[PDB]
RNA sequence: CCUUCUCAAACAUGUUUGGUAGUGAGUGAUACUCGAGUUAACUUGAAAUUGCCUUAAA
């Protein structure tokens, strides 16, 4: 069965995400055009957030970054949009603790602002990303006497010097520079590796758990916020505390 | 812009003629400035700030020293930021416009609109007991939500957005200022979709005719500038229209990023 | 509505309606304890509500 | 109980409080009891190397916490930072399932095994609650094992971690030792030698047998996140232009030099060279 | 005596006629859902009508919503006596504005102007109202 | 049974500019520009009978 209560508070928060997504649509197209008399505000901004918790608002300076990006559970009875649902999915994140590497430009940023309250976004450190590749590193692989390709853990150099020879990866740890100083073939690369899974922070519906469910609720609240204001910065945060806690 | 002769005698038969021997005897005493504009003023988009228009004479201190002998009297709302609500008092306010006369009745937050005045009978009981409504700037864009739609109905319930942050900081002088120069030198008209603008320059029991003639011909001259009006007149309430201006020539107007940031996400 | 021994509360809703106060009978004395942070409760009232 | 009670009751606060009001058991007495001489805690500790060592490469999952899994990559880190400081290693032998090493602890010879950095795959046919029950109590026997093996070698224990050192390489360079002639010839093997070590080449497996046999490392990896070089340890098929004063050799002649305890000849080794064969020490 | 139609008020601002209909679907099937909107503006006017294909499951659904409490709206839930059946409720969309074609000339549009501001001379002359021109 | 655009840049604490599209129903008079766009103000419990992503999981 399905209540009244649920249907009306699930169109409300929908209509609230499209309207939304219109208003960010609306400014990202007339900055695009770049010839419009009227508009709020014409840059870009990135909010760090660190830790009781302090807030840096600065404009963001428009040289190619090195992001990580986690799909996180989104608003209380939202159903996606579906501009939101399509850059997700062409970002390869349809599905919650998964995590990817993004390359931050200019283009990239309004799609950030398009898809804010459904990930998070952090800066990872390079230790950050060692851990990540060298713990949980996936990739499809089709053996020679294997019609269909099957996903296996990144175990052979062998396997990344016969799909990336040409461009000139060898190994795993030519895979990790080529990510961390995002020169050639980092698209390459990127799309070599399998999205990241992530395990959940708190598991389990005991009491402790429950507690623990509560307290993570309560600082994601905190941290987080839904600024639904269409010129709002992008929300950056301690991705290295994040991952050390989902890693 | 204006004759001085001619709006004198134009002001001078209006106001005799609400003196010829409920709200019948109260509301046919108001004067008004009718705009009339070859073109839209804001454009094919609805507009909800109202323009502010700065004039040699008081206005709203005449409103509050008339409003001693009405039922409804002259307050003042203040809305602030959630943030910045606790950084001030009435006293802040006191010590600052006691030289002036200037009493701020009430200063509210956007908390209070979301949860004391939540209610629709209580929100518009608590909104139209106010006169002059400022709110800062930052908070007065989420005001159409918080307010809601009977409260722009009028001018006198709509909003004024005025400059509170001095360095990106909550500047008590600087909104003190503003409070100050809002009150004294300047008024709000609200631009409609239309091409006819109405001004409610006040009452005639509260300013001279000379205060009047002066304080229009200073609107008008504001105005011409503005955009390319068509006509000007005066009327009251119960009243027909006077003209006041005539211009001829301004007539003669009547006749992807997305997607390379999606190929730039995108491997193939 | 779960209240024993019974009299304490059967003359409540008649004592209610003559003195003119809204009343429901609600299931749970361990709900209204939960209320008023007891084990159980008889009765629980609203006298002064916030704006 | 008492707690799920005031959860069920819609009490926070005061389950929050019940949860900072608890005490949890510790094994230390039965540490004491089990190992009355630290010699037998010596010749035990080989399997909680090895459990620490293999638990510490796991990723994180819903049976095993990266709790768990951070806090034996600590104590790891700190007995690797100890061996290496104190130039204990004594043999090391790369198999394909791992590295073996035997380090000279107290007297005592200990051998254990590093595995690689590369994601195993968890079998889901293992009894996980037993193997966490066996590796808590060797977390608590290394434990009382480092801490006393720091004090009566006169330093702080725990040691303090660098958190830039550690932002940028995560391994034993992050924790440094602090206080209040070795034995010839492998702790003064690669004396004043100054190792490039290449992107390829396994970084904590080479600093940490260099540091044991001390030297000093330079890693290509670390300047990612951002003269001395005598020899350059590298392995790659084709090498561009060299350094003449430089001696660039293959990862298996650090390996060889340490088993055989002289110098073993760098001429045997070259990138673009056939490679000796990697016999066992046993 | 009763239909199958379904008078419903005092509906919160999320409820409209997919919403209607979904959720009364599960009372039985719908033969028509329709909401009251305003003309001029895509907005509702917080009432509607339903029509089932069985008047017992109408009856079901009256008494079942009859004063729900939903979102501080107290539900108001009716059945239509027999016969009477629901018409004429469109739904209204956000209707736009645009300049339509403007056919008159300048010339012309120029002398009715004037003409006007004669009328209103004629106008003041009338009313005994002393102003100049 | 969700919860509302809480601001930007230019110049020297100040001046200019951009940024704000609403619960519904009803009463009403009065003027302006082409069935359209504008125009003093009054009522009301949030009022109402028909204008053709799934560990916020069982």
């Amino acid at each position: 069965f399905v209540r009244a209560e649920s249907i009306v508070a699930k169109t409300l928060a929908t209509s609230r995400e499209k309207e939304r997504i219109k208003r960010v649509s609306i400014l990202e197209d007339k900055k695009a055009k770049n010839e419009t008399q009227h508009i709020a505000s014409g840059k870009d901004f990135i909010l760090k957030i660190t830790e009781g918790l302090i807030r840096e608002k600065t404009t963001y300076d428009g040289k190619p970054a090195l992001l990580f990006i986690v799909r996180v559970r989104g608003p209380l009875a939202v159903n996606i949009p579906n501009k939101a649902f399509k850059i997700l999915s062409l970002l390869r994140l349809v599905e919650t603790n998964t995590g990817v590497f993004v390359k931050l430009t200019k283009n990239v940023y309004p799609l950030l602002k398009v898809i804010a309250p459904y990930v998070v976004i952090g800066k990872p450190s390079l230790s950050s990303i060692r851990s990540l590749i060298q713990k949980r590193g996936r990739i499809i692989y089709k053996g020679e006497n294997e019609a269909e390709p099957h996903e296996i853990v990144l175990n052979d150099n062998n396997i990344v010097e016969e799909q990336l020879g040409d461009h000139g990866i060898i190994c795993v740890e030519d895979i990790i520079h080529e990510i961390a100083t995002m020169g050639e073939s980092f698209s390459v690369c990127n799309f070599f590796l399998q999205p990241f899974k992530l395990n959940r922070e708190v598991s389990g519906f005991g009491s402790l758990n429950r507690l623990r469910k509560i307290k993570q609720r309560e600082a994601e609240s905190r941290t987080r916020q839904f600024s639904n204001a269409a010129t709002a910065p992008v929300i950056e945060v301690d991705i290295d505390s994040l991952l050390a806690k989902l890693n | 812009a204006i004759p001085r002769e001619r709006v004198i005698k134009a002001v001078n038969e209006l106001i005799k003629f609400t003196s010829k021997p409920d709200d019948e005897e109260e509301l046919k005493k108001d004067l008004q400035l009718i705009v009339v504009n070859n073109k839209s003023f804001t454009g094919t988009s609805k507009s909800f700030k109202l323009k502010l228009l700065n004039v040699k004479h008081s206005f709203y201190k005449p409103w509050k020293e008339a409003s001693a002998t009405a039922v409804k009297d002259f307050k003042v709302l203040l809305i602030l930021k959630d943030s910045d609500i606790k950084k001030v008092s009435e006293d802040d306010l006191f010590d600052q416009l006691d030289s002036e006369g200037i009493k701020v009745d009430e200063i509210i937050c956007g908390k209070d609109l979301k949860t004391v005045y939540k209610a629709y009978e209580a929100r518009n009981a608590f909104i139209s007991q106010f006169s002059l409504i400022l709110a800062d700037d930052s908070i007065v864009t989420s005001l159409p939500k918080l307010m809601g739609g009977k409260a722009y109905n009028k001018v006198e319930t709509t909003p004024i957005s005025i400059r509170t942050h001095a360095n990106k900081e909550f500047s008590l002088t600087t909104l003190t200022n503003n409070i100050k120069k809002v009150y004294m030198n300047q008024l709000p008209v609200k631009l409609p979709r239309g091409t006819t603008l109405n001004v409610h320059l006040g009452n005639l029991e509260w300013l001279r005719p000379e205060e009047f003639v002066d304080n229009v011909e200073l609107i008008s001259e504001q105005l011409i500038k503005a955009y390319q009006i068509r006509s000007i007149f005066i009327k009251t309430n119960r009243s027909p229209v006077l003209p006041l201006y005539y211009n001829q020539d301004v007539l003669d107007e009547l006749e992807s990023t997305f997607n390379k940031g999606l190929m730039e996400i995108a491997n193939p | 509505n779960d209240v024993d021994p019974i009299e304490l509360v059967v003359f409540l809703p008649a004592l209610c309606k003559k003195m003119g106060v809204p009343y429901a009978i609600v299931k749970g004395k361990a709900r209204l304890g939960t209320l008023v942070n007891q084990k159980t409760s008889a009765v629980a009232a609203l006298t002064e509500v916030r704006a | 109980r008492k707690l799920t009670r005031a959860l069920g009751r819609g009490e926070v606060s005061s389950a929050k409080r019940l949860e900072e009001n608890r005490d949890s058991y510790t094994l230390d007495h039965i540490i004491k009891e089990r190992y009355p001489s630290f010699p037998d805690a010596i010749r035990d500790i080989d399997d909680a190397l090895n459990m620490l060592f293999l638990f510490s490469n796991l990723p994180s999952t819903n049976q095993v916490s990266s709790k768990i899994i951070n806090d034996a990559q600590k104590i790891c880190n700190q007995w690797l930072a100890y061996v290496a400081k104190e130039r204990l290693v004594r043999k090391v032998f790369v198999s394909i399932k791992g590295v073996y090493y035997q380090a000279n602890i107290k007297g005592e010879e200990v051998r254990w095994l590093v595995p690689f950095k590369f994601p195993e795959n968890i079998p889901s046919d293992v009894d996980f609650r037993i193997m966490l029950t066996f590796l808590e109590f060797y977390s608590t026997l290394l434990h009382f094992v480092l801490y006393k093996l720091y004090t009566d070698s006169g330093l702080i224990y725990p040691p303090k971690l660098d958190l830039k050192k550690d932002k940028i390489i995560s391994g034993l360079s992050s924790y440094i030792l602090e206080s209040r002639k070795y034995d010839s010839p492998v702790a003064s093997l690669f004396s004043a030698f100054v190792f490039y070590v290449s992107r390829e080449v396994p970084i904590d497996i080479l600093e940490f047998l260099i540091l044991s046999c001390g030297g000093n490392v330079i890693s290509e990896a670390a300047m990612d996140q951002i003269s001395k070089v005598t020899h350059q340890i590298v392995d790659r098929p084709v090498l561009k232009n060299k350094v003449a004063g430089r001696t660039y050799i293959q990862p298996q002649w650090i390996f060889d030099c340490i088993n055989k305890g002289e110098l073993v000849p760098a001429n045997k080794y070259l990138p673009g060279e056939a490679l000796p064969p990697h016999l066992s020490p046993w | 005596e009763y239909s199958g139609i379904i008078y419903v008020s005092r509906l919160p601002h999320g409820f409209h006629e997919k919403e209607l209909s979904k959720y009364f679907a599960q009372f039985g099937d719908l033969k028509e859902v329709r909401l009251a909107r305003n003309k001029k503006t895509g907005n509702s006017r917080h009432y509607g009508f339903l029509e089932f294909v069985n008047k017992e499951d109408a009856m079901i659904a009256q008494e079942s919503m009859n004063n729900y409490l939903l979102m501080g709206h107290l539900l108001q839930v009716r059945v239509l006596p027999k016969g009477a059946k629901i018409e004429k409720l469109y739904k209204y969309k956000k209707r736009v504005l645009v300049e339509k074609g403007i056919t008159k000339p300048v010339k012309q549009l120029k002398d009715n102007m004037k003409q006007k501001h004669e009328e209103r001379i004629k106008k003041l002359a009338k009313s005994g109202i002393e102003f100049k021109w």
